[PDB]
Order: C-alpha cells, then sequence, then structure tokens
C-alpha cells in the first residue's frame, strides 16, 4: 500500500537526519528503491519538490556509506579469521606523561 | 534457550565429542560476531563449576593468546576483550592456569585488548581473596601480576592506565594479606596524581581515598593518623627499644 | 516565519539579557547613533542562524563574538529568536503544531557552539535543515546585505548571481548536496577500489589453498577409516570376553607380522597428515564460503547501488535546468520593471555568459536611455545600489522569503530615493519581514516599528522608539 510507502519513507527519513543510519541498520533499508523511481519526490504538479529530494539524498548517501563501511569491516573479519592460518614494549617512562 | 544451548554444548564437550571442534567454532564466534563473548564465558564456566572438565578454557586462552588481528578489524579485539573480562568475573581460579600465556597480549598495538587484559588481572586478584586456598597454592602467579599491574601504571594510552589503578583500588578493598603491596599502591597513586589526563589523575584520588578510608593502622587509638601522635610514637622507640620490634617498624611504615 | 522577539545574551556589544519585542511584520527599522550596535543586533541575527565564514559577523575567531572576548564576566554568549506561526503556508516541515518556534545557539569559551530549539537541545544540521528550508540560508544568501556591501553586489562572479537565482528556484540546497554527495561517493568509491584488491589479492587465494587441503582432508578421513578398522581389527586379534571371539570369528586366521607392519605404516602417514590437515577444516570452509559468497554479494549490491544514486542524480538535474530556467526568465522580467520603477527611463537584464549555459553563470546588463551599458563598472554608488535593491526585490516577487535583513542600503542614496526605497517597502513590497538599520530619516520615518540603540556604562541597550 502507498500509506506504507510514505510510511516507510517518513521512518527511514527521520532515521536518517538524527544520525542513527549504523554499519547494521543499513541492509534492511530500502530508501534508494524509493529514490530511483521519482513517486515521492514529485509533489503537487509535475515539478520535482527538492526538498525532500536533498533529504532523501542524504539519507541515501547515508546508506551507502553505512554499506562501504559494513563490507569494510566484514572483509576484515574475514582477512583475520582466514589469516590466522599461521600457527616490543608499549610502556613508556614517566617524564612523557607528566 | 541459552541454557539449553549451553547444556548441549557442554554435555558434548565433556562426555563424547571433539573439544577441537566446539574449541573452533566458539573461536568464530570470537572473530565474527561481537556479542556471543559473555555465551562463550558462561559456557566455560558452567564446564568448570559442574563439569570439571577445565582443560578447554586452558586451550581457548592459548589460541587467543597466539592470535594475530587484522589492521581493520575492529570487532575481533572487542569480543576477546569482554570476553576476557567476563572469564575473569566469572571464573577466575581456572584463568589463573595459563595467564603467562595471557598476559602476552600486553603489546599489541590494540588499546581495547590491554585495558582488557589488565581488568582481567584486576579482577582476578581480587576475587581470590578468600583466605585458605589462596596464599599457598598459587603464590607466585599472583605476585607477578600484582607487579604486573604496578608495571602498567606507565602505558601510553591513559585508558589501559586508568583500568590499572581501578584495578589496583578494587584489589585494595579486601585485605587478608598483601598489606606489603599498599604501600606500593599509595607511591604510584601519588606518582600518578599529576599525570596529563584527567581520567587517571581522577581515577588516582579514587584510589588514594579507597587505601585512606581502609588503611591498615586499627585497634589503636582510633586511628586519627596525626603525625606528631605518631611521631611522638616513634620518639618512644628510645623507651622501647635503646620482642616487640615489628611494633617499631609498624610505626614506621605509618609515618611514611 | 515572522520574528516576535530576540533575546540577546552575552554577544558582542550586548552585556545583558536583551530582549526586542513589538517586532512588526511588515517593516522593522534600527536606527542609532555611529558604534551603538545596530550591526551587532545583525550579527547576532546572523549567529543565531548559523555562519562558517566569521569575516561576515567581523571576528576572527568564535570566542571574539562573546562580550569583551569573554574575560569580563560574562563568560557565555547565547542568542534566541522566537518566530510566530499564526502563518501555517510558510512554515518549516514538521513544526506545524508550535505557535512559536524558539533557536538558540550557545558559545562558551574554549569550545565550540551548540543549538537549541523550543528548550531542547539540537546539532547544527538540524537548524541548518531548518532555515535553509524558507530559504534563511545565511551561508549563501540572496536577503543579507551587509554594511558596505550594497555597491559591491554587481561585483560578484557570475557563479554567486547564478547562486541567487538558484535559492530563488529551490535548487542550490540540492546543489551542494549533489556535490557533496559526489565527494563522499568518490572517497567510499576508492575504499571499496581498495577492498575489492584486498579481497582480489589475499582471500581467494587462501580461499583454494583452503579447498587444497579440504580434499586432502578427505584422504586422510580415508585413512582415519582405514585406522578405525584395520587397528581395531589388529588390537582384537592381539587381546586373544566373548565379544573379541565373535569378531575373531569372521577373519579367522590374518598373520600377524604383515598387519603389524601394515599398522605401522598407517601410523607413518597418520603423525605425517596429523601435522599437515586440521581435523576440522570442513566446518571452517563452509564458514569462509558462506562470508566470501555474502561478500561478493554486498560488493554487488554496493555497485547497483551507486549505479542507482548516479542515474537519480542524472535524472534530477534536468528537472533542476528547467526550473532554474522559468525561475531566470520571470525574476530578470521583475528585475527589468522594478528597475524601470526605481530609476526612470532605465533597464536591467539577466543574460547567461558569452557563448555558455543559463546553468554557468548569470551577468547584469544595464540599459540608461537606449544605450547598452558594455561594463557596470561606470555606474555610480547610487545607480549600483539601486540595481542591487531592484535584484533582491525581484527574487522577493519570485518567492518571497520572510525575513530581508539590509544593513545601510541608503549609504550612497541620496534623499529622494531612500524615502522612495522607505515608501515601496512600506507600500509595495508586503510580504517579508524586514530588518533595516538606517541613518537617514527618510527611510526609518516611513517604518512600521522603529527600534533606537544606545550605547551606556559599557553595553548596548534597544529601546522601542
Ligand atoms: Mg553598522
Amino acid at each position: 500500500n502507498r500509506s506504507t510507502m510514505m510510511a516507510n519513507f517518513e521512518e527511514w527519513i527521520k532515521m536518517a537526519t538524527d544520525n542513527k543510519i549504523n554499519s547494521r541498520n543499513s541492509w534492511n533499508f530500502a530508501l534508494i528503491d524509493y529514490f530511483y523511481d521519482l513517486d515521492v519526490l514529485k509533489d503537487g504538479e509535475n515539478n520535482i519538490n527538492f526538498q525532500k529530494a536533498s533529504a532523501t539524498l542524504d539519507g541515501c548517501i547515508k546508506i551507502y556509506s553505512s554499506r562501504v563501511d559494513s563490507v569494510t569491516t566484514e572483509t576484515g573479519k574475514l582477512l583475520s579469521g582466514l589469516a590466522q592460518r599461521k600457527t616490543e614494549t608499549t610502556l613508556v617512562e614517566f617524564e612523557t606523561i607528566k | 534457550l541459552k541454557m539449553f544451548i549451553q547444556r548441549i554444548l557442554a554435555m558434548c564437550v565433556k562426555n563424547h565429542g571433539q573439544s577441537s571442534s566446539i574449541q573452533s567454532s566458539l573461536m568464530t564466534n570470537l572473530t565474527y560476531f561481537l556479542h556471543l563473548s559473555v555465551f562463550n564465558a558462561e559456557l566455560l564456566k558452567l564446564l568448570n563449576d559442574e563439569y570439571n572438565y577445565p582443560q578447554l578454557t586452558e586451550d581457548i586462552l592459548k589460541e587467543i593468546s597466539t592470535r594475530v588481528f587484522n589492521a581493520k578489524d575492529t570487532t575481533g579485539p572487542k569480543a576477546i576483550s569482554n570476553f576476557l573480562i567476563k572469564l575473569s568475573e566469572l571464573s577466575p581460579g581456572i584463568m589463573l592456569r595459563q595467564m603467562n600465556l595471557v598476559i602476552t597480549l600486553l603489546n599489541n598495538s590494540s588499546i581495547t585488548l590491554r585495558c582488557s587484559v589488565v581488568e582481567a588481572c584486576g579482577n582476578i586478584v581480587a576475587e581470590l581473596a578468600q583466605d585458605p586456598q589462596t596464599m599457598e597454592h598459587y603464590k607466585q602467579q599472583i605476585a607477578v601480576l600484582i607487579e604486573l599491574l604496578e608495571e602498567r601504571f606507565q602505558d601510553s594510552n591513559p585508558y589501559v592506565r586508568t583500568k590499572a589503578i581501578q584495578g589496583c583500588s578494587k584489589i585494595c578493598d579486601l585485605s587478608s594479606k598483601f598489606n606489603k603491596s599498599k604501600a606500593k599502591f599509595t607511591s604510584l597513586a601519588v606518582r600518578s596524581l599529576q599525570d596529563r589526563s584527567s581520567l587517571v589523575r581522577r581515577n588516582s584520588v579514587k584510589l588514594l581515598s579507597k587505601l585512606l578510608l581502609k588503611h591498615p593502622f586499627k585497634a589503636i587509638h582510633g586511628s586519627q593518623l596525626r603525625l606528631s601522635e605518631w611521631e611522638e610514637y616513634l620518639k618512644g622507640s628510645e623507651s622501647q627499644l635503646n620482642k616487640l620490634k615489628l611494633m617499631i617498624v609498624y610505626y614506621k611504615d605509618a609515618i611514611s | 516565519m515572522k520574528v516576535e522577539e530576540l533575546i540577546i545574551d552575552g554577544f558582542k556589544s550586548y552585556a545583558t539579557r536583551t530582549v526586542i519585542t513589538d517586532w512588526d511584520p511588515q517593516f522593522n527599522a534600527i536606527t542609532g547613533l555611529n558604534g551603538s550596535g545596530k550591526s551587532n543586533i545583525l550579527d547576532a541575527i546572523c549567529f543565531v542562524l548559523g555562519i562558517a565564514s566569521m569575516s561576515t559577523v567581523r571576528a576572527s575567531s568564535l570566542q571574539d563574538l562573546i562580550y569583551k572576548r569573554g574575560q569580563a564576566g560574562v563568560t557565555k554568549a547565547s542568542v534566541t529568536i522566537v518566530f510566530d506561526n499564526t502563518d501555517k503556508s510558510n512554515s518549516p516541515i514538521g513544526f506545524t503544531n508550535s505557535p512559536q518556534i524558539s533557536v538558540t545557539r550557545q558559545v562558551v569559551l574554549g569550545g565550540t557552539s551548540k543549538y537549541l530549539i523550543n528548550g531542547h537541545r539540537a546539532p547544527q544540521q538540524s537548524v541548518l535543515q531548518l532555515f535553509q528550508s524558507v530559504q534563511l540560508n545565511i551561508n549563501n544568501p540572496n536577503f543579507l546585505i551587509m554594511q558596505g556591501k550594497i555597491t559591491k553586489v554587481l561585483n560578484m562572479k557570475p557563479s554567486e548571481i547564478l547562486s541567487l537565482i538558484e535559492e530563488a528556484a529551490g535548487t542550490k540546497m540540492f546543489e551542494d548536496r549533489r556535490e557533496k554527495a559526489e565527494r563522499t561517493m568518490s572517497k567510499k568509491e576508492t575504499k571499496l577500489q581498495e577492498n575489492r584488491t584486498l579481497l582480489t589479492e589475499e582471500i581467494e587465494p587462501k580461499l583454494e589453498k583452503l579447498r587444497n587441503e579440504k580434499r586432502m582432508f578427505l584422504e586422510f578421513q580415508s585413512t582415519q577409516t582405514d585406522l578405525e578398522k584395520t587397528e581395531r581389527i589388529v588390537v582384537s586379534y592381539e587381546y586373544y570376553f566373548d565379544l573379541v571371539r565373535n569378531i575373531v570369528k569372521q577373519n579367522e586366521g590374518i598373520d600377524l607380522d604383515t598387519y603389524r607392519e601394515r599398522s605401522k605404516q598407517l601410523n607413518e602417514k597418520f603423525q605425517e597428515l596429523r601435522k599437515k590437515v586440521n581435523p576440522n577444516i570442513m566446518n571452517m570452509i563452509e564458514n569462509v564460503e558462506k562470508k566470501e559468497a555474502a561478500l561478493k554479494t554486498m560488493i554487488k549490491t554496493i555497485e547497483k547501488d551507486k549505479m542507482k544514486i548516479q542515474e537519480t542524480i542524472s535524472k534530477l538535474n534536468e528537472y533542476k535546468r528547467e526550473t532554474l530556467v522559468k525561475t531566470w526568465e520571470k525574476v530578470t522580467l521583475d528585475f527589468g520593471n522594478i528597475f524601470a520603477d526605481l530609476l526612470p527611463n532605465s533597464f536591467a537584464k539577466l543574460v547567461p555568459c558569452e557563448g555558455k549555459d543559463v546553468t554557468q553563470g548569470l551577468e547584469v546588463k544595464v540599459k540608461l536611455g537606449n544605450i547598452w551599458k558594455e561594463s557596470l563598472i561606470e555606474l555610480s554608488g547610487g545607480q549600483r545600489s539601486l540595481i542591487a535593491l531592484s535584484l533582491i526585490m525581484a527574487l522577493l516577487q519570485f518567492r518571497p522569503a520572510p525575513m530581508y535583513i539590509l544593513d545601510q542600503v541608503d549609504a550612497a542614496l541620496d534623499l529622494s530615493h531612500t524615502q522612495n526605497i522607505g515608501h515601496l517597502i512600506k507600500t509595495r513590497f508586503k510580504g517579508s519581514q524586514f530588518i533595516v538599520v538606517s541613518l537617514k530619516e527618510g527611510m526609518f520615518a516611513n517604518a512600521n516599528r522603529v527600534f533606537r540603540t544606545r550605547f551606556q556604562d559599557g553595553t548596548s541597550v534597544v529601546s522601542i522608539m
């Protein structure tokens, strides 16, 4: 239903603007598939409402950056788990700390 | 469901089953996902108290101790961090047996693993305070950890110093022994009272207040600790000395 | 968003809590002697709307805005503004159900600023998005002419004259976000390219070594079954209490020495393959196969995501260009008519640059009589003030911003044009709240509200004259 479409649009946009699209809430979002077809951006006449288009583009870039951060951490975890196949002092003196 | 999975896995390791397979699956749980650390510590605790098979905990500490971490792996350090913290909280006696391999991680460049193993030494000394199995079963493994917590007052990132001071402050609560170490903790605290970070300074104020509220000079005079009266007490050694010269040494260390 | 109250605490020339009320929604006019604090009122409004470049607020730092640099007892500088919302058509998004909107910016010494809306805290992007919705952007304004910058609007590069029309159309908030989006996509693209070459160099070689030891592990498990059959038969035959008899009477008469050396030749392969392959490699290869498959699915979805975002911004650029042209024609028509009404027998048009496109920049061209001025450097300060004022009022006639701030736009106009500007703001250009600082009486004598500003005892006061 289009009510669920606009509601998911608004909750995704308000999740985007208060900065909580982390590396885990990324893959369960579909703001890109509402950005592609411009049916939510067109308000009133045929002209694009650029206010919510700008907010949607900011949320879309947030989703994309969090997704590449997620693939960075996933490749780091896989590189660690595969690089474990292969099976000098941090103390400093007290002049540096005072 | 969590205790059911724990009991299934513990029955698989103890009686019949490969400890190596369950060990590698627990290590993959620590590798990929950062929430399964408490589950691993509780499973090893259930092995340590009920089924009394402690070889899996030593094997986990061995294979953790010899582990290399990728430069962009911001997950494995936190999982091993919370795992060592929870295993120091839950099963300290089994964790003491392989701590000389565990503390090898103190030169790893990640801050979180250093704070993990420092808090692990603090919690593992602070729980071995009930008397009749501590001061004779393990005497030098606990002293090397006390000395290690003393040396970690000089780490580069101040969070490791903060964890060292907090571990020392939770050591100083329960005192059935190691009253020699409290004077060295006082000396280290008044040295580190003027560091660069405000966090290590504030926690050193807390450590000094903790060792001042529970100073060991009790059952004589009411413990009001004036330098005049205790200096006259030490001046009375001419009337005392020139079998009870330990009271003179007592008065000297209290004056210091 | 008509301003109703302005509360200034600890700002540049204001040491106390100064509350300015009784703002008329049509025309407010600030007056006073020199050094009184009028441009500091406008600097407080600019500061509560958010500034990056502190040279337009006339400071070299952020602690330079507190009273006597914060070293005179007032260590904080907080500016509060209250907007009325009896007209819901110019209201921002989400704030329709609040009849008053308060915005406050605070700065203490040492640190940086922090914003609050209606008492509750907020970051700077929330208030910047709140004020970028009723086109009150201070970082690229079409409503703010600071002091001494009225004869310099025509000295602007064509990108800025384009940006005024872009802010009137509504697409500047898309343009800066699109440039930020291209920069962020380039940075995440080189990060993802580093991640792809790390996947190509470091993962699949170790993955094929894992597949190699997987097939050697199937061979080792065949030898495992060989041990637990043959060595069990061997230890049963040297053990010889009825089960051993039952497993003797199936293989009666097996030779001892060949079975013993076969057990030894099986155990030597066992002590080799024990240090060759780990016995739990099947769950390990299942785990890393699932991780590699999910990783490649993630990289494909990221690439399709970038393709969708790029095709969507390429589709939105066409509607941006069409609304830019549709805004530019009406704005240059009203520009010519307002300049013809202000200065008689004159005309002015906004033209795209020589050979390039409208979306590359705009230039002002001025006609005085029947001759076209080839360069607008030969015009007076009063004529350039009238062209700049007529451009700002043409942008009002397209889409009126709620607050037009004018810091001494009448310093080069004569005594006729000053009274004509005051009359045309009082009569013609209704629909916006004008905050004008002037010293000529012909402008603030045609005013609906007048605030005097005075310097007393070290601070500044605002009196409703
Ligand atoms: Mg001024």
